[PDB]
């Protein structure tokens, strides 16, 4: 972290990546460190799509409330990822909607 | 200006939740002008808000600048002043604004309201100048959210959850302090002179904790030392601020060269005056120590001081 | 074979009150003057199924809601931690690392 000589957001994504909950709450989330603005909303972001559960909560601790994070786009984003734990939400969609279902298709809200 | 100041009713009362940290504290809040009587105060806080009379009351001072404090001290001066405020029925008077000893006492509850059960009386008495969102709380009696998140660079603070009541005193400026010290000193003294429900005579008593602090501190600590009621004070060694000042004056008593701290106007300002006239009624000064002396247990200090 | 029927049988009162809310008064052998009168309906739940209520009385019921799933999650929590595999396990640790 000290060796990258990066910037608050780049320290949590590494320490996101890793897996590391503690290292980001010891040694990132310390007395003015000044987070660009919108940069732990992405990071909420990038937690959710990875299932990063204890990051999640640690943001919520640290400043971040879910009622201003989550729209509509970021919930359509949600729903159309590709990282994290298998599922069968696409099996479903395509026997909802019968067949007719081309690749890279985009799942809205009304589908779900 | 003159203190020119339009007059107007108050427009500010309600609840407010805190959005951010992982918590759903409410929090009863009004705006009331820097000249109101204690009377009323009581009033609402009796009545509207239906709190009971305090059968104690803490009051906690410090340094308005963000400071921290060393691990093993902070774990024992929370912990401490909570059981203290909740064994007991008590009223804990705070600056209320994140910044400072209000940050250590909003952790401390924080800490406590996860693994215990009740609720604190914290009350927050803050001026209306520095809070963060002046707007969002000009609302009339609604719940309104309120975001806990900080930002460094609007040159003000926002108000500490973990607070159960908030009394915003305002008059007139904003971005300044200095319109709650009169009416908090003023509020204490009135609730000092109720009377708790014990036909003796005796009224609530009234305990004053001192963690870090400045050039006021001193004159605040005199200033409760020289009322008619004495109010016993509780300060702390390991902050290293005007309170370790004042634990270090209590050792010798009865060198003076030793008052140059780079912390005043060099050796030609000193507060030595106002320090050995604090000391000159040393036997309600306290003191805390960790190991080094007697009383571990910041509520065992407190209770005793009373 | 006893307990299965005394749950199954509490979960179909249920069923039977609901399906005794919706039936005409009338018995079936006059229940023919009800379905005449439905007939006139045809060209024209306060309670029994829901209970509305006002916004006070929905936050009210929303923070009573709160009140009862932090208890449950702290005394849950406490239960956990005062457990006789939990102090076994938390004074081993301390003791290995004591003697270390």
């Amino acid at each position: 972290l000290k060796g990258a000589n990066a910037s608050a957001p780049d320290q949590l994504s590494l320490a996101l990546a890793w897996n590391r909950v503690d290292i980001a709450r010891s040694q990132i989330f310390i007395y003015g460190q000044q987070w660009p603005v919108g940069s732990l909303e992405q990071a909420m972001l990038d937690a959710l799509v990875l299932d990063r559960v204890d990051f999640v909560k640690l943001l919520i601790e640290n400043g971040v409330s879910m009622h201003r994070f989550l729209t509509i786009s970021r919930l359509e984003e949600l729903y159309n990822t590709r990282h994290g734990p298998s599922n069968t939400l696409y099996h479903l969609v395509r026997d909802v909607k019968k067949g007719n279902l081309p690749p890279d298709y985009r799942i809205s809200l009304i589908d779900i | 200006i003159s203190k020119h100041t339009q007059l107007s009713p108050t427009d500010a009362f309600g609840t407010i939740e805190f959005q951010g940290g992982g918590h759903s504290n409410k929090a009863m809040y009004v705006r009331v002008s820097f000249d109101t009587k204690p009377d009323l105060l009581l009033h609402l806080m009796t009545k509207e808000w239906q709190l009971e009379l305090p059968k104690l009351l803490i009051s906690v001072h410090g340094g308005l600048q963000n400071f921290e404090l060393q691990p093993k001290l902070k774990q024992v001066f929370g912990k401490g002043l909570i059981k203290a405020a909740m064994t007991t029925g008590a009223w804990i008077f705070t600056g209320g604004v994140n910044t400072g000893v209000i940050r250590h006492v909003g952790d401390a509850l924080k800490d406590h309201a996860s693994k215990s059960r009740g609720k604190i009386c914290t009350i927050g008495i803050a001026p209306w100048g520095i809070v963060e969102n002046q707007e969002d709380l000009i609302g009339r009696d609604v719940v309104r959210p309120y975001q806990t998140m900080s930002n460094p660079m609007s040159k003000l603070t926002v108000l500490n959850s973990m607070h159960s009541h908030f009394i915003l005193a305002d008059n007139g400026t904003t971005g300044k302090y200095g319109a709650e010290v009169k009416l908090r000193r003023q509020l204490e003294k009135h609730i000092s002179l109720q009377k708790i429900n014990t036909r003796i005579g005796q009224g609530v008593p009234v305990v004053a904790l001192i963690v870090e602090g400045g050039p006021n501190v001193i004159s605040i600590v005199l200033e409760y030392l020289r009322d008619t009621p004495p109010v016993p004070v509780v300060v702390c060694d390991g902050s290293g601020r005007a309170s370790d000042i004042l634990a270090f004056g209590h050792k010798y008593s009865e060198v003076t060269i030793q008052k140059t701290f780079t912390y005043t106007r060099t050796q030609a300002q000193h507060l030595f005056i106002i320090l050995m006239e604090c000391m000159k009624k040393k036997e309600l000064i306290t003191v805390f120590r960790m190991g080094s002396e007697g009383h571990q247990d910041i509520d065992l200090a407190i209770l005793t001081a009373l | 074979v006893k307990s299965i029927s005394n749950q199954v049988w509490k979960f179909q009162r249920y069923q039977l009150i609901m399906t005794f809310h919706e039936r005409p008064v009338l018995p079936p052998p006059l229940i023919i003057f009800s379905h005449m009168t439905m007939i006139f309906q045809h060209v024209c739940r306060d309670y029994g199924l829901k209970l509305f209520i006002t916004d006070d009385e929905l936050k009210k019921v929303h923070d009573f809601e709160e009140q009862c799933i932090e208890e449950y999650f702290r005394e849950k929590d406490d239960r956990f931690n005062s457990s006789n595999d939990e102090r076994i396990r938390v004074t081993s640790e301390r003791v290995e690392n004591m003697s270390m």
